[PDB]
């Protein structure tokens, strides 16, 4: 598995494989997860575990968004959706939904062995990356965060390729050439490569074929 | 974690005597877990012209057991100037069997024959030597479905009345019928078995064709 | 067991073997996999036996309650979470390889479920001792929108397959074609002594009694 | 597997079922469990049949051998020790062996019981094999030295059939020897134990035997 | 190696408008000693309904008793007799409630599902009520394969009485004499619509 | 060797009219680090014989230098084409070491294929060997190739096709349902090429860069390896 | 270790059991007590195993029958004695097992005189004869040779005596004393054997 | 659980043990005679342990005395013998141990009357009084107590009457038959005690 | 541990860290350990088992260089060493010594865990790296080879960087930031960094203090 998020100067994309499982029982998964319209989440791990957490925080998260709402009235194929909650009233923060995320994990961290990356953006600190990592320890990325098996083949890469207030174009080429690396490393890592950018008012999902040339 | 050096290969070997002749079949199929490696290969091996051996268990094994007592053999008739009769070869078989006690052969043999005076002749033996003569007897992943049968059919212990009367031909088809049913019972037993006739004559190889799956 | 499922266009098919073994043993020779949650949603089981068989009767009888209180269609997605939060209540056992495919609103879906309580929606999967049997055939042949009657000679070929290839696998073929308005469950869709004489038993005693 | 042999007034009684099972299998019930070492001296089989099988044929060897060397009949006494020394030097390696060796030499009548353990003890009554205390519970209740050569055979006959009433593991058929000054005989080479226990213990046959 | 302590096996075989079951009758202890030779392992729930119970002789007591509790409830709530088939799912549902801590049992079910026709029903199952119902025959036991390898080659489809009698008895016997922890006696049910003949079997007793 | 380390993937055999056609991708892995992938796992042993391997690479690259200097020797007393060892041999040579090797339990952690052309009677090329520098095909029956398996149990066989590795599921499910006699040599790459593309979507180890080698009249031509098409 | 012993006749059963307290290597007693437990109403226990666990399982089986006994006024049935008594072992099976062993004889007129096996496991059976602990293996078969049907007490004593002779003999625990239960024409006798 | 006694005075030693021949739960004989070992020249081995490690080493050490004492045509010292027995028990200690326990008694014109004691691991030393086996730990404080220099070989045959009734009493093998060796006036003697 | 080796054009440049051991026991080691004037070897895994089969391996490197002789006549801080053998007449081959390693481990690959790469120039092959892997397997590296725990964290970062036919100045480069990227992500290689760079002639040997800067 390989998942990515890096913050560019107008949004944070996230971006992950879709190999699963020597034998590939699936080669078309869905690593990143809609919790909320401006809030998606990438997972590495167990399956079941993490995908019995992302139910868990969708409950929570769909809990407090329905609690956030005050009384009265107030003002290479992509996917585009725009957000319902233009002005973020009732959408819940990143972090509260990456923390309650931490608490739990970390509650059953006995058992649990699951590494999330929580990418969204909320109007308080705008875009964000949280990592929580296998014990439950989150840590806010504000330059970009990796986890997986294959992430690690891409690490200096990447520290190489980052910069600062990226665009969303050589963001967006970055984020792919870091999967497609990885895919081409990690035997665990493979299939079609799936990227989720995520702004202030939007948030649009890529699907891409990918193949690795190089003459070195 | 250390490496295991035995697996079972599969299938069955069923050996029957008559007054003058016996019968032994053996199923082709070889295996490895879930899966067949190949549809065909066989499990017996001739000795002399009176005398074969079919076996179950590690097929690395049965083979090289089957080479070596074949090369014994004709190092006796070499040597001493005769075929070795089905007792010979016996008693050679279990020397040899024993020889390796304490890492023994990962296979289950049956020894049939004709011997001298024209009696057909049936010898079982288990990884370590330990052997006996039978009028019948069973080998291998099927040999716990199809020993009963044999038992009822050949003793008929459990029956007052008895028709303790067979011929050749009838051996042949009750043979088939067990191979058959064990193909039905056994997952490892299948595909094809060869039946081998020692008589008076000599020894005559015959086909059947068994469920795939 | 080989178990397969594939999604043609409105309609899923969902295939099945018909052995069952006691170890190295044949323990029924025409058993049924192939087993129904509701009129819209079917489901094949691969893992422990009893644990299969008593999941499939506790999903079809809550779907049931389900569509009685509700009064709607059942959705596949709603079998999907029953069974992959009622697996994951225990840590890995009571395990079941599922493969649940129907159609709803939503459209013709298939699911493979996991013992540990991780479903995917798939467009065709296998599961089973002769699943990759089944997925060789499927990999090769299997394209998006098919007919019916190709997607049944697809499962046939792919069931085969794990007859053939399997040793855990064998019998006869049995498929369901599911569709929104009703299902078809064709069992058997393919198929690839003495008597003895009155008195020979020795008894020691025998008592009658009347009903 | 039940051995057995007693010292009497006519010589030596040996006597053994005839089962050989692979665990919970019964492989066979047609094994002789009784071994002529020499014209002279029987030996008996229990535990590993291959162990016991070859090395008491080897101790034929050596005792053919010896006899050749020095135109003289081997004595009971000097086979088991040298049977005992040759199980005592593969002490820790498996072997499985249980054998009563009893004969008749110019010292007269002897019996040995001797196992793997290099174990060797000189007696007049032995039994050995998962049955072997049941046929002692018999012979020590019964064993009288004055028997008459139809009392100790029909003794025997009968502590074998109580230790395969009692036993899973002993079975088939009783054999009976009786060895005397000049060599051998059977007196029973095979009787088949169903007709003992419709002889002694249900011999009107009217229903099942109450244990 | 549980199932090894006692031993026993039972088995069950249909003809036309008649069912059989059968078991051995040893009660063993230690794999080895024989402690009873009457211990029957076939227990009648109601005329139509007998289940054979094989395994540890105390899980086969406690299921039975559990099975007679339940069966009397249903049939004095109901006033009626049980139906195989619902006694069958029953059994299932019971089984399966102990997963985790299991009876170590393998029983089978034998009756008549009524319709009055009579069909015979015949049922097997594992230890947590997994069960695969059958036209020919049923086993479970030590000596399954045995059982297998018999009917397999020996059963007749839609013999009358006297033939499943014979067919079933040859089949147990035979099993049985391969078999070092079961045997000690046989009995043999044979069930038709007006009446039941229960035999007892001069068998080996090694 | 006490388990595998660097890995090689399956090995795919086929008989076809002119004689025997040989695939395996060129990947090693390093657990699920695929770390190398310009590697060669078919072995030419002699121009009638090529080896193939699956499972460890330091155990395959032993037993190659074993046929290596078992085919020298052969050459060194060599007087007549005949002498040359057949791949028959090989294959029982093989199937020896593995049985001694798993006797003493220090098994190679590999699936052999030894594959090749047992019959002289269609070429001259065994009349002149040239080991340090390398007309149409001649139509070969299927009884004088040979393909052979041996295991690390020693388990040995041989058939008109033979795979190892995970090409036993996916790529013998369609050898067996589609390999038919006297196929051309390009009916038999498109199988080949099937098989090895259901590999690719399947087994995580495995690569789209295959290598193909012949065994034919005309010797053991190694093809230039190539990218899966489509 | 604890070697007990049961014969069942149409018109008596007998109980035997050695009189040994074992603590690790030394004999605490030559008259143990702790194995014999009598019931109110023509019913006996005979427990092996663990003394404690002997203890506990004999007397909870007593203070349980007898208040069934006293509570409902009646005598209980051998039978019902004898499944109470399994089902009661079997219950603490899956929860802190009792160790014990157990021959259970009573005598009814539903059901005349009655012997019941039944093993640590709580696998029962009624027998004719039975036997438990080591000391079994010497003895049963004697059961099984000289019993018959139409035993008289004092034939039964003898072939008890034949037993206990042969515990002496041939079994690795010289076991020399021994208590014996006989119940028979409505009388329930106490007898020590010694040799 | 073979026990082995010896007692050494100023003008005589008494070794003693039970007569029993074990395997698993039967006793094969109640006459054993595996552990005692007479050597020639007023010399015995009384060996513990298993069966065939006895007759093993005690065959073994008495074939190697009498090579000895042939070969040089002298009555080896006791001293001579317990120690070159100690050095071959522990010479095998640590390749294949023989699992045996001794007493070496003897006599000598040059140390008079003497006892050692011997353990499986090879820790020896010279005793007035010891004793193996479990029944050690009944009979060793009896040894003690009623233990005097100036004992007569009857007052020591008195006290192994002791021994023996307080092993039939509290040991957990009721052992019943003991064999004797009495070393004393230049003669051996062999003694058969029951009870 | 990370040991890199890169072939450009005309010659073969080696490189590795110095930090040996959660506690550093020395921080000033010599992984790169000169087996012939024109034959490097870089070690990764156990030390002992390593150096040992360094010592070995010279040993037999000597032998075959004694043997290999003919009877006749014929024809930032570095430090550089021409070769004796200026034509290449009795140095030993690389492939040779190269091989020699991997049978002396893959018959004792039971116990030895080492991970090799042999670097060097003869006139044969010319430049040559050759990679030994643990259980005694050779593979001839045309481009690049890396080892150690480092290595993996710069896998994708060398694969973008790598070109067919560099420089001196851009592979000298290269190795060096490869080797610090290694050690500003691995706890487990720190230290100055020492590159051994071999050519048709002669033999450089750098040694280079480091630090990382970004602004990622
Ligand atoms: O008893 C069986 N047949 C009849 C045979 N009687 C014997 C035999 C009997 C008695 C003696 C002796 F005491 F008188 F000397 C010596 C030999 C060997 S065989 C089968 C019963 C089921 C198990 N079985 C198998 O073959 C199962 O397959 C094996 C193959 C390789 C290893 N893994 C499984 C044997």
């Amino acid at each position: 598995t390989t998942i990515i998020g890096i913050i560019y100067d107008n949004g944070v994309m996230l971006a992950c494989d879709s190999r699963t499982s020597t034998f590939i029982s699936n080669k078309c998964s869905r690593k990143i997860n809609r919790i909320n319209e401006n809030l998606y989440v990438c997972r590495s791990g167990a399956s079941a575990h993490s995908q019995k957490i992302i139910e868990i925080i969708k409950h929570y998260c769909v809990s407090m968004k329905n609690e956030n709402r005050k009384k009265g009235r107030f003002h290479v194929t992509k996917n585009k959706y725009f957000y319902e909650d233009k002005f973020n009233d009732y959408n819940p923060l990143v972090e509260n939904v990456a923390h309650i995320t931490k608490k739990i994990i970390y509650t059953n961290n006995n058992f649990l062995s699951c590494a999330l990356i929580f990418g969204g953006y909320d109007k308080i600190k705008k875009q964000q990356l949280y990592a929580v990592n296998l014990n439950g320890s989150i840590i806010e990325k504000h330059d970009f965060a990796v986890s997986g098996s294959g992430s690690i083949y891409i690490q200096s890469y990447l520290q190489d390729k980052y910069k600062k207030f990226m665009t969303k174009k050589e963001c967006f080429n970055l984020i792919l050439n870091c999967v497609k690396y990885a895919m081409h490393n990690d035997n665990s890592s493979g299939g079609l490569i799936r990227i989720v950018n995520i702004t202030k008012s939007f948030v649009e999902e890529f699907t891409v074929v990918n193949t690795q040339m190089n003459f070195q | 974690k250390r490496w295991y050096p035995y697996i079972d290969n599969g299938g069955t070997v069923i050996g029957l005597t008559g007054k003058d002749y016996v019968i032994l079949a053996a199923d082709t199929r070889l295996s490895l877990s879930y899966s067949i490696y190949t549809r065909f290969c066989p499990k017996i091996s001739k000795l002399t012209d009176k005398c074969i051996i079919g076996s179950s268990g590690m097929q690395s094994d049965i083979k090289t057991l089957h080479s070596l007592l074949q090369k014994k053999i004709q190092l006796f008739v070499l040597e001493h100037s005769h075929y070795p009769d089905i007792h010979v070869i016996a008693r050679l078989l279990c020397v040899i069997l024993y020889s390796r006690r304490f890492f023994p052969y990962y296979a289950f043999n049956i020894l049939a024959g004709v011997d001298e005076n024209n009696k057909g002749v049936l010898y079982n033996y288990d990884s370590v030597g330990s052997y006996c003569e039978a009028t019948h007897s069973c080998v291998g992943s099927g040999s716990q479905l199809i020993l009963p049968i044999l038992d009822n059919r050949v003793e008929q212990k459990n029956q007052l009345i008895k028709n303790t009367n067979f011929n050749l031909g009838d051996d042949i088809n009750f043979v088939k019928d067990a191979i058959t049913s064990a193909t039905e019972r056994d997952i490892y037993t299948g595909d094809k078995t060869l039946i081998y006739v020692i008589d008076k004559m000599g020894i005559n190889v015959n086909t059947l064709d068994l469920k795939q799956d | 067991t080989t178990i397969c499922g594939l999604v043609c266009q409105n309609a899923v098919i969902l295939g099945a073997d018909t052995r069952a073994t006691e170890g190295p043993i044949v323990a029924d020779k025409n058993c049924s996999k192939l087993h129904y949650i509701s009129k819209n949603i079917w489901c094949a089981g691969a893992g422990v036996a009893g644990d299969l068989e008593h999941t499939t009767l506790w999903l079809q009888h809550n779907v049931e309650l389900h569509r009685l209180n509700t009064n709607t269609q059942p959705r596949v997605s709603m079998c999907v979470s029953r069974l992959t939060q009622e697996l994951f209540k225990y840590q890995g056992y009571k395990v079941c390889a599922i493969v649940l495919g129907g159609v709803d609103v939503n459209g013709p879906q298939l699911y493979g479920i996991h013992p540990h309580g991780s479903s995917c929606l798939l467009p065709f999967t296998a599961l089973g001792s002769g699943s990759l049997n089944a997925m060789a055939v499927l990999e090769a042949k299997y394209r998006d929108n098919m007919t019916i009657e190709e997607g049944k000679n697809l499962v046939c070929e792919a069931i085969c397959a794990g007859i053939f290839n399997d040793l855990g696998s064998g019998g006869n073929v049995d498929i369901c074609v599911i569709t929104k308005d009703s299902y078809q469950h064709i069992r058997p869709y393919k198929e690839p002594p003495t008597i003895y004489p009155k008195g020979t038993t020795p008894i020691l005693s025998e008592k009658i009694e009347y009903i | 597997t039940t051995t057995l042999a007693f010292k009497f007034k006519d010589g030596i009684i040996v006597a053994v079922d005839s089962r050989a099972s692979m665990g919970s299998f019964i492989s066979s019930q047609n094994v002789e469990k009784i071994i002529e070492i020499n014209k002279n001296i029987l030996g008996t089989m229990a535990g590993g049949a291959a162990d016991c099988l070859y090395w008491e044929k080897y101790l034929g060897k050596i005792i053919k051998i010896y006899e050749l060397r020095n135109n003289e009949k081997i004595s009971v006494r000097a086979a088991s020790t040298i049977l005992s020394n040759i199980l005592y030097q593969y002490k820790g390696y498996g072997l499985c062996c249980g054998i009563i060796l009893s004969g008749y030499d110019h010292t007269g009548f002897n019996m040995f019981y001797v196992d793997d353990s290099g174990k060797k003890v000189e007696g007049n009554l032995f039994s050995c094999g998962s049955g072997s205390t049941y046929a002692y519970s018999i012979l020590d209740s019964a064993y009288d030295y004055n028997l008459n050569l139809d009392q100790a055979v029909e003794l025997a006959r009968n502590a074998i059939y109580h230790a395969t009433f009692r036993d899973g593991g002993s079975g088939g058929k009783v054999r009976v020897f009786h060895i005397h000054k000049n060599g051998y005989d059977k007196i029973i080479e095979g009787e088949d134990v169903f007709d003992l226990h419709y002889h002694y213990t249900n011999p009107e046959q009217k229903d099942q035997y109450v244990m | 190696s549980i199932y090894n302590y006692n031993g026993g096996c039972v088995l069950g075989m249909s003809g036309s408008n008649c069912v059989a079951i059968a078991c051995d009758l040893r009660l063993g202890a230690n794999t080895f000693t024989t402690v009873s030779t009457k211990f029957s392992k076939i227990f009648k729930m109601n005329n139509n309904v007998y289940v054979g119970l094989s395994g540890l002789a105390t899980d086969i007591q406690t299921l039975y008793e559990i099975l007679r509790y339940r069966v009397n409830l249903y049939e004095v709530r109901q006033d009626a007799e049980m139906d195989v088939e619902c006694f069958a799912n029953m059994l299932s549902s019971i089984l399966y409630s102990n997963r985790f801590s299991p009876y170590f049992v393998n029983p089978i079910v034998v009756g008549f599902k009524l319709k009055v026709n009579y069909e015979p029903y015949l049922t097997a199952y594992d230890l947590i009520g997994a069960k695969c119902e059958t036209r020919d025959f049923v086993v479970n036991g030590v000596t399954s394969e045995q059982l297998f390898g018999m009917c397999e080659s020996l059963y007749v489809k839609d013999q009358d009485e006297n033939g499943l009698f014979e067919t079933i008895s040859q089949c147990l016997l035979s099993a049985l004499d391969r078999d070092c922890i079961s045997g000690w006696g046989a009995e043999v049910l044979v069930l038709t619509p007006e009446k039941i003949i229960k035999k007892k079997l001069k068998a080996r007793m090694d | 060797t006490l388990g595998p380390v660097v890995t090689g993937t399956s090995v795919i055999a086929i008989k076809y009219k002119h004689g025997i056609m040989i695939a395996a991708d060129r990947k090693a892995s390093y657990g699920s680090y695929a770390k190398f992938q310009n590697v060669e796992r078919i072995f030419k042993i002699n121009n009638k014989t090529v080896m193939g391997f699956s499972g460890e690479l330091a155990d395959a690259q032993y037993l190659h230098e074993l046929l290596t200097r078992k085919n020298i020797n052969n050459l060194s007393e060599k007087k007549r084409k005949e002498d040359m060892y057949t791949p028959q041999h090989y294959h029982s040579y093989v199937s020896r070491v593995f049985y001694v090797r798993k006797n003493r339990i220090d098994p190679l952690f590999n699936n052999i294929i030894i594959a090749g052309i047992n019959s002289q009677k269609y070429d001259n090329n065994d009349d002149n060997v040239l080991l340090y520098t390398n007309e149409e095909y001649k139509e070969i029956h299927k009884d004088d190739l040979y393909i052979g398996f041996v295991d690390m149990h020693g388990t040995n066989f041989c058939d008109d096709y033979i795979t190892t590795g995970y090409a036993r599921y996916f790529a013998l499910t369609l050898l067996r349902d589609h390999y038919k006699d006297n196929m051309t040599e390009e009916e038999a790459r498109i199988l080949i090429n099937e098989c090895l593309r259901i590999l690719y979507f399947r087994d995580a180890t495995s690569s789209n860069f295959i290598q193909i080698v012949k065994v034919t009249s005309k010797g053991v031509e190694y093809e230039e390896p190539y990218i899966l098409p489509c | 270790m604890d070697t007990l012993i049961g014969l069942r006749g149409n018109n008596f059963v007998v109980l035997a059991a050695d009189t040994y307290s074992i603590n690790s290597i030394i004999k605490l007693k030559n008259d143990d007590n702790t194995k014999f437990y009598d019931i109110h109403g023509n019913k006996c226990l005979l427990l092996g195993g663990s003394i404690g666990d002997r203890l506990q399982f004999g007397e909870f089986i007593r203070k349980n029958v007898h208040l069934y006994q006293y509570q409902n006024n009646t005598d209980m049935f051998v039978k019902s004695f004898a499944f109470f008594t399994r089902k009661n072992l079997a219950y603490y099976l899956r929860r802190n097992p009792f160790e014990v062993n157990c021959l259970i004889a009573g005598y009814d007129k539903k059901d005349g005189y009655q012997l019941y096996w039944c093993d640590y496991l709580s696998n029962m059976d009624s027998v004719n004869k039975g036997a438990h602990g080591y000391g079994a293996y010497l003895v049963s078969a004697i059961l099984d040779k000289y019993y018959h049907e139409n035993l008289t007490v004092d034939e039964a004593l003898d072939i008890f005596k034949l037993c206990f002779e042969e515990l002496k003999k041939r079994f690795l625990l010289t076991q020399i004393n021994y208590e014996l239960r006989i119940m028979y024409d409505n009388k329930v006798e106490t007898q020590y054997v010694t040799v």
